[PDB]
């Protein structure tokens, strides 16, 4: 009866949860862990890193 | 100052090493050039220097 109210909250959810989701893909770098940039790229190479 | 031949890679940013750590340090940011090359006929003599 309501779908036009429920599809308002689906959109959010469904957008931060694909916002927060993104954290994880590493955009072809090394990894997507901040340490572990740090740790594994020397400081030169981090900064690009 | 003089270090062994195998040790010029150790002198530069981002580093890690014996002359590193207790001999001489270089800044991660460090802008410049180095200049390295057998002083055999200068520093090194067969009763060793």
């Amino acid at each position: 009866a309501l779908g036009k109210l429920q599809d308002v909250v689906n959109h959010n959810a469904q957008a931060l949860n694909t916002l927060v989701k993104q954290l994880s893909s590493k955009f072809g770098a090394i990894s997507s862990v901040l340490n572990d940039i740090f740790s594994r790229l020397d400081p030169p190479e981090a900064e690009v890193q | 100052f003089v270090i062994r031949g195998d040790e010029v890679r150790q002198i530069a940013p981002g580093q890690t090493g014996n002359i590193a750590d207790y001999n001489y340090k270089l800044p991660d940011d460090f802008t410049g050039c180095v200049i390295a090359w057998n002083s055999n006929k200068l520093d090194s003599k067969v009763s060793g220097n």
